[PDB]
């Protein structure tokens, strides 16, 4: 179950932890990254709120939040390896773990079947 | 010390978005049933968004890349595939390319191709080809290429320079001094020139044009010497931009060129005597080359 909002962030809950990260689509089009910009944990986030930034060699995006809540992890992985968000996006690419202050922001995302047709549409 | 030592940051006037919308799915969606490459993505260009689309409510347009998405050479600065051996050439591909043009109902466009060494004419005869496909199917549509340096050979560039081009483009990419350290070894500059030189007097109704990136180590004397040695070669047209790293295993920028200094650069162009110089961070050698002809050519 993977939602994505339309700066292509994905999220996936599981024991009420949301894991962020980016999409396929928008890693490709952002290429080698190579510094990754995370929120200190404990951060509070609103929805939509701006809470990072990705740089890679030929370009840089911004990190939106798609969900209102705590954050309570980064990958600390990435620091040594900022390329496992290009080649890892779903699994170990991903950026942070956060909480879900208001679940029902899960509705507002659209699911992965939606967010293709968002993309090539 | 500010590349090979380290690394320099993005700056903001160089970040560009994610490309989305209509027109940048139904231009991929004509190039893959095509079985077409395009220089916007495998060179990474970060101005595909821009170019390739809009709001969905504008005038789309994509630079096509001919001979396949694989090179012979390896420039380091270039993030299209390497190969010693290349699939062999689609003689539909002139073909299919007009076919595509024709559905964007582009009035310019811009066609280039990867190198192909491992061919007896460096693929003249089929980027001719597609040119006159083109020219065939709209008499009136203004082509621009940007042709390989056919490592010199006099009878491939004029192959190119009577398909009935407009613009004859050929990029010098850096400095006489940074040649060897940028490009592939089988370009240098002397060469180049003789390219955009021998155009001329192929065809002297075409226009000349070239490409330099900066920031790769240059000074601006270097850089001065070089835009001036291209007005004795008789070159129309120019194109300066910021170099931006494709890749992790690519060169790394070694200077961030600021906006304000590459707007100098355009007034050297002018005082030099440049039909137009098209300068600025995010400036390609096809970025806008339409407007750039027509607001300044046909002026
Ligand atoms: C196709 C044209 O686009 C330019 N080009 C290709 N790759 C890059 C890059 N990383 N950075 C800047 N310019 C590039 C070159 O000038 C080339 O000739
Ligand atoms: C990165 O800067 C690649 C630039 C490619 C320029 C193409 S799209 C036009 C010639
Ligand atoms: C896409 S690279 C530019 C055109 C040609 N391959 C050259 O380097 O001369
Ligand atoms: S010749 Fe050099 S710049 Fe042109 S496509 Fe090949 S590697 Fe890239
Ligand atoms: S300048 Fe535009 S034509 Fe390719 Fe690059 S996206």
């Amino acid at each position: 179950v993977r939602k994505f909002t339309e700066k292509h962030e994905w999220v996936t809950t599981e024991n009420g932890i949301g894991t962020v990260g980016i999409s396929n689509f928008a890693q490709e089009a952002l290429g080698d990254v190579v510094y990754c910009s995370l929120p200190e944990v404990g951060t509070k986030l609103n929805k939509q709120d701006e809470f990072g930034a990705l740089e890679s060699v030929k370009a840089a995006s911004e990190l939106y939040s798609p969900l209102s809540g705590e954050v309570t992890e980064i990958n600390e992985a990435l620091a040594e390896n900022p390329g496992l968000v290009n080649k890892s996006c779903y699994e170990d690419g991903w950026l942070i773990k956060m909480t879900l202050s208001n679940p029902s922001e899960l509705d507002e995302l659209m699911s992965e079947e939606a967010y293709e047709k968002y993309i090539k549409s | 010390k500010r590349q090979k030592g380290e690394r320099l940051r993005l700056p903001p006037w160089l970040k560009t978005e994610i490309p989305m919308g209509k027109n940048y799915n139904k231009l991929k969606n004509t190039l893959r049933n095509l079985n077409l490459h395009t220089v916007c993505e495998e060179a990474r260009c970060p101005n595909i968004g821009e170019c390739w689309g809009g709001g969905e409510y504008a005038t789309a347009t994509a630079t096509i890349m001919l001979m396949g998405d694989t090179c012979t050479r390896g420039c380091r600065f270039c993030s299209v595939k390497t190969a010693r051996n290349p699939p062999p050439l689609d003689a539909s591909e002139p073909y299919n390319t007009a076919k595509a043009i024709a559905e964007w109902g582009l009035d310019y466009v811009v066609l280039t191709s990867v190198d192909r060494d491992d061919m007896p004419d460096g693929g003249a005869e089929h980027i001719a080809k597609t040119v006159s496909y083109l020219k065939e199917r709209n008499p009136k549509i203004l082509v621009e290429c940007l042709t390989p340096d056919f490592r010199g050979d006099l009878k491939a560039i004029e192959k190119v320079a009577l398909s009935g081009l407009d613009v004859y483009a050929h990029n010098v990419e850096t400095v006489p001094e940074l040649q060897s350290k940028v490009r592939d070894p089988r370009a240098n500059f002397d060469q180049s020139l003789r390219v955009l030189k021998h155009a001329k007097k192929v065809q002297p109704d075409v226009i000349s044009k070239t490409s330099i990136m900066l920031g790769l180590g240059e000074n601006d004397e270097q850089v001065y010497a070089t835009m001036k040695a291209l007005r004795e070669a008789d070159v129309d047209c120019l194109t300066l931009g910021q170099y931006m790293q494709p890749t992790r295993r690519h060169l790394k920028v070694e200077e961030y060129i600021t906006p304000e200094k590459f707007k100098y650069w355009e007034k050297v162009g002018n005082e030099l005597g440049f039909h137009y110089t098209a300068s600025g961070p995010l400036v390609r050698s096809s970025y806008k080359a339409g407007e750039f002809f027509l607001k300044n050519l046909v002026a």
